[PDB]
């Protein structure tokens, strides 16, 4: 049975979900939503801190609730909530989710531990990273640990900022303070852990988190540069130097440029960013920020929790805000992680998979891709025409495209264990799509659809690359909704059905395997939901130097 | 040359065959005055002159361009003309036009023409004059149910929802409202939501039972697309093309042969 | 040669200029004419000497509704264009003998300056023709009006703008049709950075010179990317003569054959002429009787097809004398004759996806503008490799104004100080003689 | 000639190879050899075959860390080198008489690639020869080992890197001198961006023929910027001159006269010579009996400035062995100088200014790193006109094994592919030979 329909019957209580005809214009406009009147009565108390100013004005264009206004159910979740409890803006799990990736960096110790040993002749055992490690997390948050009369950050700001420490070196990681490390063995898998340690080797690296505080401020390029500022303060402090010599100089080259691990690249100048912003964060960079992997075994289960993320993080987010603004774009994100709808394409294209070829069971050819995006395209499609609610749920053509192509490249992918298979299975799903329903997306949804056969497999110049590597900044798919969540569950699919550990940088996905993160990336969808109902607790927040 | 078309074996297709087919002439299934059609349109009076974006073509001096002096310029165009519009939503529940079909059609029959597709709205834009020409053939012809076929320039939330308690299709703005006496579609707004002093009827909604026949859309209740293998077939072969062009090796193997040669 | 294809070069007249030309002939590697033009494009700089005497006298220094009240300079730059000018020369010059060239503009309300080839030659990329040019304004006007120390760096700002605070030019009053390759797109876009209504003035509105000049740009950047490197060459060299060159007076033929028609009937027309050719062969019959086909010649086919991708353009756009349906044209002349056919679109897809977003952003708020202002270099229009912008170039000369954005507005002095250049004004006839230069050294 | 000035010509061994050269033969826009040399760095390509063996072997693609399960390529690019460069020298060169050049590297773990003139002259800037070269060899691998249609774009992947998720070549296995011109500092720096490293390596740690490329990429750059124009443009060559290419055995002379001496005696003899030479006069007596000088000559005596400077540099870092006093040399040297004299210091203070800014960034927290990757589109280092940098070259040469960032770790590579190149190991003797063919034709 669909996996959708128990949210379609509670969505829309008491109705005939064959009948093709409904009431319209009776429930009242806005006054029929809890959420609508909520924001009325606050624009209402606004007019005298604002002077009088107009605001907020449901009276203002269209009069909005001539339908009746859904609840959305957050996939895997018992979370029934207004569309409104889902924008950015309204979510703090959404906005700390962000932050989160933002203020994340990555150093490698090594480099540094050479520098210490080769040119200071200072030996390094794990008691004097034990001092280090403790130095720095009170450095890092904003404490002095060389200078007289420094003044210092207020420790109940920045009360999220840490840093950590993990090694491909058992020996070693046995000996570190607990309190600091992030243990391998103990957050994956036994045969995860393996495969992350088999690439990792001995080495040893720390994961810096910034205060939220610091990127809500400032923005994601402080990161890096916050990171080695204090990395290079902890060092003098923990290893007696001179504060300020020559070899200092090379602590920060490896801090800032030769062994750290940002999460985004910079941007052109026509949508200019510096790093650990969203358009620079690959998609495979971000399927390793989900953790879901480590804890599911389920392949559709772990692709479908990195689109959640994803569709929150690329399409409400960075599209939505950075690169446009205003109402924005929630319910084009929503469609990909609400009312178990994707999920119901996706476990059809992984059974399907799975009954023909096997899971990861054949190599990709251009006839296993027409065949399964094929498949699952049509049967996506078939059930907006069978399930009249189904369709009045996913209005807007975009959703319906993005949510089937999805389906049909994850479940390529699955098959072949190949990213760019799977990506050249969505832009077919795409174009069959369009001449089924004679329709498609918004006015330039396929400006990437239409171009997307023919680079899916290029290898020239701009258009050659492997999905996974690809981004927000990968040309054709620089500037539309409805596509970039999925591509990074599209990124992830194949490593999901392999098993893989992680998709692009084992570095990356054990620096996100902490449960001290506020946001819980094993579960994007959990955490949204949780914030949708106001109850996820954001850092960052400026009570305690603020008037009452 | 004898034009195709379209892929397709089923009747959908080959309704949109049809709607593209220049010298297959639409079934004119209602009566429109001109005025009521420029008062639906909502840009200007019925009665007064067409008002100009540039001067008229013969009052501006050109260099001599060949190319250019080659192509029929239409008459809006001649007389220097504002650019103008009009848009629809196509219901997916069986409309007798849908969007790509829509602009496909567009393009094989008329002249000068700007037309945008997307999932919930088509919309045309032309010189005023040739665009109430257009217009006039849009909405008496069968590519025009007053049910499912909405005329709407902003607003147009409707297309993928399932009809009212009367069979039409949502308006959040009620453009056209149901006459129970009569059992027609009457428009009582021009096409962005100005009410209108005289309401202009558009007519009886067309059956179920004759959108299901001639409609341009695929629907498993109807005809699915899964029944028709030609159009899948041919679909997934310009997929195939594009891949393999854009690959590029072996299909240009010949090409990378000379380069390499010598 | 290196391939076996010959052409005849036709005008934008619709007349035989040069026949049975090898094809290299005209690629951006061989022929002179597209060497001189490249040439002349990097080392080409607008001065505009009036912009710079009034931005001195009311200290409008910046741009944008910037002003330094008591920072003003009085000059008489444009009265003393030619002693500026010639000290210029003397400045930007390496020999009396080199290929200097400098132009009063608009009876020297503007200048035009060409840095000579061998600056260009020591210099790792191409804003050296500014960057120089600049340095020798700068010091023309301070010498020739001895401009007190505390007032000359006005004089400097004037002619620069805000350059270095930012990254480029800003608010400066002299120009260059390649921007700063700080602000490229992708890398080796230089070339693709001048937008569509720049070449339509350079052009003089002349049609198919403008399609010419455009596609020859495009075309020339695609062998800087490496796009026209091995397996591609023929693909891009066939796409420029065809659709840039109106090779074998295809296109002016389609056009001739639809000038009262519409972009139905020219894939028609193109789609019977490619069947003639044997271009194209029929693989298979389907059961209603529709015919699949399949290219007997890949590149070959891309070029028939962008051929009639810009004749459409010509017959829709110039039917309506209004220029925002080119990117409607581009996209539909795609879709329609890929499922008249079942053989892949112009550039396999990419120039009807560029089309999809070219529409969307010229008819939504999200950003984007007129057609008119669009290039290779823009995040929107940079997808399809050559094939698209020829389109909008063709466009806009047959735009009769109905843009707000239109070509006086955005490239009026442009088009003053450039299109005396004959190369730039008339590619096609100009590059037709390169051929027949080099033919016979294939 | 233009300018009146005379010198001799100097090599690295003090010995004379040019006597009586006017200035300008030894100009960026005269000398055939710096043309030569500027080509090169901009049309030459490093190819690492072992690399992009390695990186498709793992799916190691991307860089930093990165891999990709289950993309794994195998396939023996070095065994069959010889085939393959074949083949991009095919794809890369325009006609088989071209100056299209391959060349093999460590038996095939590299390639090095000379794009053809040609190709250079028809691109905007010099992307195009790591662009072209990039396409040739991802084509030539497909082609030879017959690679599957889905994992072709791995080895695009493990040849071009992030590109274009990225907006450079992030991760490649092929390189450049110059980096991608969007990530230039300043306009027209391109010339600027090759560190210091980079420099020894490519001359093999000769210490004043490291100095003399670095000197001429620097004022060529000073050129290309426009710096090097009207007024200023004699300060620059004469600056070339003297601190690149030892005119008249100045800077030889110097160090040799101060070989167990330190900056202060450096900088005494420099004075001397500079008095004598009728350089620099007194202009008053102070009350202590201070003598002010002034010059009588001013782009001379900064000439004469940036010699002592480098010299200071050799003497104090030579005694040394440890580069990292370069910085505080480049400093005091100038310091000590201006209140040696009342005269303004080298680059009038620029030199010093960048050298605050260089000791700051090699001694603390807040960036840079150790002198050997620093370079002219450094953001720490940019501020000179051309007179600090060398400086920089010198130093890393008499560097005998304290750095972290070493010219091995940072440069090995480089000098396997580059330093064959005559004209880049040994350009004093070569720029002398090109004065001496162009010095009677001025
Ligand atoms: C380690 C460095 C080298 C470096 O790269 N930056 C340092 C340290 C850095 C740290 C000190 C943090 C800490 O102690 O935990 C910070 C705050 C930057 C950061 N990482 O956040 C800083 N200095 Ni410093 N640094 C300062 C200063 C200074 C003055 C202090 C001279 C004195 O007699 O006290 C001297 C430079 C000088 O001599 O001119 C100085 C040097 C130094 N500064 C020497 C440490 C000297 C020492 O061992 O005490 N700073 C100042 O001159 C005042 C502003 C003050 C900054 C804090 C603030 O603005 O509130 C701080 C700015
Ligand atoms: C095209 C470009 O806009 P401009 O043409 O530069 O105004 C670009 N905007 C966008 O791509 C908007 C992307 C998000 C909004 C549309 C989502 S479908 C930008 O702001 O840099
Ligand atoms: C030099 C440069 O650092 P890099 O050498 O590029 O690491 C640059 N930092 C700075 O300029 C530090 C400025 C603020 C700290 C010093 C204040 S005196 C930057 O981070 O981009
Ligand atoms: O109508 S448009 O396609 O322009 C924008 C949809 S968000
Ligand atoms: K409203």
């Amino acid at each position: 049975k669909k996996l959708f329909l128990k949210a379609l019957k509670k969505k829309f209580e008491g109705e005939d979900p064959d009948e093709k005809y409904t009431n319209f214009y009776c429930f009242g406009g806005w006054e029929q939503s809890a959420r609508k009147k909520e924001f009325t009565e606050y624009a209402k108390k606004a007019a005298e801190k604002r002077g009088g100013i107009p605001f907020y004005n449901p009276d203002i264009g269209v009069p909005l609730g001539q339908r009746k206004l859904m609840a959305y159910r957050v996939s895997g979740t018992d979370a029934y909530v207004e569309g409104d409890d889902l924008h950015f803006v309204n979510n703090a799990a959404i906005q700390q989710m962000v932050d989160d990736i933002k203020r994340t960096v990555i150093v490698g110790m090594d480099t540094a531990h050479a520098v210490l040993e080769k040119r200071l002749g200072v030996e390094v055992t794990p008691e004097t990273i034990n001092e280090y490690m403790e130095a720095i997390n009170h450095a890092l948050p904003g404490g002095a640990v060389v200078q007289e009369h420094m003044v210092e950050v207020h420790p109940g700001l920045v009360e999220d900022c840490y840093a950590k420490i993990f090694t491909g070196d058992d020996n070693l990681a046995d000996e570190l303070d607990k309190r600091i490390l992030i243990d391998i063995n103990k957050e994956f898998p036994e045969e995860q852990a393996e495969q992350l340690k088999s690439y990792i080797g001995n080495r040893t690296y720390q994961v810096n988190r910034v205060p939220t505080i610091v990127v809500r401020t400032c923005d994601g390029g402080t990161v890096s540069r916050w990171s080695a500022m204090q990395i290079g303060m902890s060092f003098i402090s923990a290893y007696k130097l001179c504060a300020g010599e020559a070899a200092i100089a090379d602590f920060s080259y490896a801090a800032k440029h030769a062994d750290v691990i940002e999460m985004g690249t910079i941007m052109p100048a026509r949508r200019a960013r510096g790093p650990n912003e969203p358009g620079g964060v690959a998609f495979g960079t971000f399927a390793d920020i989900v953790q879901t992997s480590r804890v599911s075994d389920d392949p559709a289960n772990v692709s479908l929790e990195v689109i959640a993320g994803a569709a929150a993080l690329y399409d409400q987010v960075w599209l939505g805000s950075y690169m446009s603004g205003g109402v924005g774009f929630t319910q084009y994100a929503t469609a990909a992680y609400t009312d178990d709808i994707l999920d119901d394409f996706v476990y059809y294209g992984m059974e399907y998979v799975d009954d023909k070829y096997g899971i990861c069971g054949t190599k990709p050819t251009m006839d296993v891709v027409r065949d399964i995006s094929t498949e699952v395209t049509l049967y996506s499609l078939e059930q907006y025409e069978e399930y009249p609610t189904l369709l009045e749920d996913h209005f807007g053509g975009s959703q319906r495209a993005a949510v089937a192509a999805a389906a049909a490249g994850c479940s390529t992918a699955f098959a072949t264990g190949n990213s760019n298979a799977g990506i050249n299975g969505w832009y077919l799903s795409q174009i069959l799509h369009k001449e089924a329903h004679s329709r498609l997306g918004f006015y330039g949804y396929d400006l990437q659809d239409q171009c997307g056969a023919s680079n899916s497999l290029s290898i020239r110049s701009d258009e050659g690359l492997i999905h996974e590597l690809r981004g927000p900044n990968y040309p054709n798919y620089a500037m539309n909704v409805g596509h970039q969540p999925e591509y990074a569950g599209i990124a992830q699919a194949p490593h999901a059905a392999r098993g893989d550990a992680f998709c692009t940088n084992p570095l990356i996905k054990v620096a996100f395997a902490d449960k001290d993160l506020a946001f819980d990336f094993t579960s994007p969808r959990k955490s949204i939901a949780a914030g949708a109902l106001r109850e996820f607790m954001p850092e960052g927040e400026r009570d305690l130097i603020i008037p009452a | 040359y004898k034009a195709q078309y379209t892929p397709g074996e089923t009747q959908i297709a080959e309704n949109r065959r049809k709607h593209m087919d220049p010298d297959y002439e639409f079934r004119k299934l209602r009566e429109v005055s001109d005025e009521d059609l420029v008062k639906v349109l909502g840009h200007r009076n019925p009665g007064e002159s067409y008002k100009s974006v540039h001067p008229p073509l013969d009052e501006m001096d050109f260099e001599e361009d060949i190319v250019r002096d080659m192509v029929e310029p239409i008459q809006g165009a001649k007389e220097g003309v504002r650019v103008r519009y009009i848009q629809f939503a196509d219901s997916m529940y069986n409309a007798p036009a849908q969007p790509y079909d829509r602009a496909r059609t567009y393009m094989w029959r008329y002249r000068g023409v700007d037309t945008g597709t997307l999932s919930g709205r088509q919309v045309i834009e032309m010189r005023e004059l040739d665009l109430e020409g257009v217009s006039k053939e849009l909405v008496e012809t069968e590519l025009f149910d007053p049910a499912t076929t909405g005329i709407r320039g902003a607003t147009v939330h409707g297309h993928s929802l399932r009809l009212d308690e009367n069979g039409l299709m949502f308006d959040a703005l009620q453009r056209y409202v149901f006459d129970e006496e009569k059992g027609h579609v009457v428009y009582v707004k021009d096409q962005v939501g100005r009410p209108l002093d005289e309401p202009v009827d558009m007519g009886q909604p067309l059956g179920e039972d004759e959108l299901k026949k001639i409609t341009t859309i695929y629907r498993k209740d109807n005809i699915a697309m899964r029944d028709d293998k030609e159009a899948i077939e041919v679909v997934e072969n310009i997929h195939t093309g594009r891949t393999l062009g854009g690959f590029g090796m072996d299909v240009f193997k010949d090409d990378l042969r000379k380069r390499l040669g010598d | 040669p290196m391939y076996e294809d010959r052409i005849d070069l036709y005008g934008a007249d619709g007349k035989l200029l040069e026949e049975d030309v090898p094809l290299e002939a005209i690629s951006p590697l061989k022929n002179p004419t597209i060497a001189n033009l490249v040439s002349d494009v990097k080392r080409s700089v607008a001065v505009n000497l009036a912009g710079i005497e009034g931005s001195l006298r009311k200290a409008a220094l910046g741009g944008k509704s910037n002003f330094i009240p008591g920072r003003e300079v009085e000059l008489p730059i444009v009265e003393n264009a030619e002693a500026i000018a010639e000290k210029v020369k003397k400045l930007v010059q390496t020999s009396e003998d080199d290929d200097t060239n400098i132009r009063l503009i608009n009876n020297g309300q503007q200048i035009l300056v060409q840095v000579p080839t061998t600056r260009m030659g020591v210099a790792a990329d191409y804003t050296v023709s500014a960057l120089v040019t600049g340095a020798a304004v700068v010091q023309a006007i301070i010498d020739e009006f001895d401009v007190d120390m505390f007032d000359a760096n006005a004089v400097k700002t004037a002619v620069m703008g805000r350059y270095p605070q930012t990254v480029d030019f800003t608010g400066a009053n002299l120009s260059t049709l390649l921007g700063p390759p700080v602000l490229l797109e992708g890398l080796g876009y230089g070339l693709r950075n001048i937008m569509a209504n720049h070449v339509v003035a350079i052009t003089r509105k002349n049609t198919l010179n403008a399609s010419a000049l455009s596609s020859i740009l495009e075309q020339t950047a695609m062998f800087e990317t490496g796009d026209a490197v091995g397996a591609f060459e023929r693909m891009h060299l066939l796409g420029l003569a065809y659709q840039g060159l109106n090779a074998n007076n295809l296109l002016f033929d389609l056009v001739k054959e639809n000038g009262k028609g519409t972009v139905g009937t020219v894939i028609a027309s193109l789609v019977e002429r490619a069947v003639e050719d044997g271009v194209v062969k029929v693989a298979r019959e389907m059961n209603s009787g529709y015919k699949v086909y399949e290219p007997a010649d890949w590149a070959l086919w891309n070029a028939y097809a962008a051929t009639g991708l810009l004749a459409a353009t010509i017959v829709n756009v110039g039917a309506a004398r209004a220029a925002q349906g080119v990117a409607s044209t581009v996209l539909y002349y795609n879709d329609i004759l890929e499922y008249e056919t079942g053989l892949p679109g112009v550039d396999f897809g990419r120039a009807m996806g560029t089309a999809v977003g070219f529409s969307f952003f010229s008819h939504s708020i999200y950003g984007g503008g007129g057609p008119g202002i669009f290039h290779g270099n823009h995040v929107v229009t940079r997808h399809s490799k050559g094939f698209a912008l020829p389109c909008v170039a063709a466009a806009m000369c047959l735009d009769a104004g109905t843009q707000m954005f239109s070509v006086e507005k955005t490239s009026g002095l442009i088009g003053s100080v450039y299109s005396e250049i004959d190369y730039f004004r008339e590619p096609i006839v100009n590059v037709a003689k390169g051929a027949a230069e080099v033919k016979d050294q294939l």
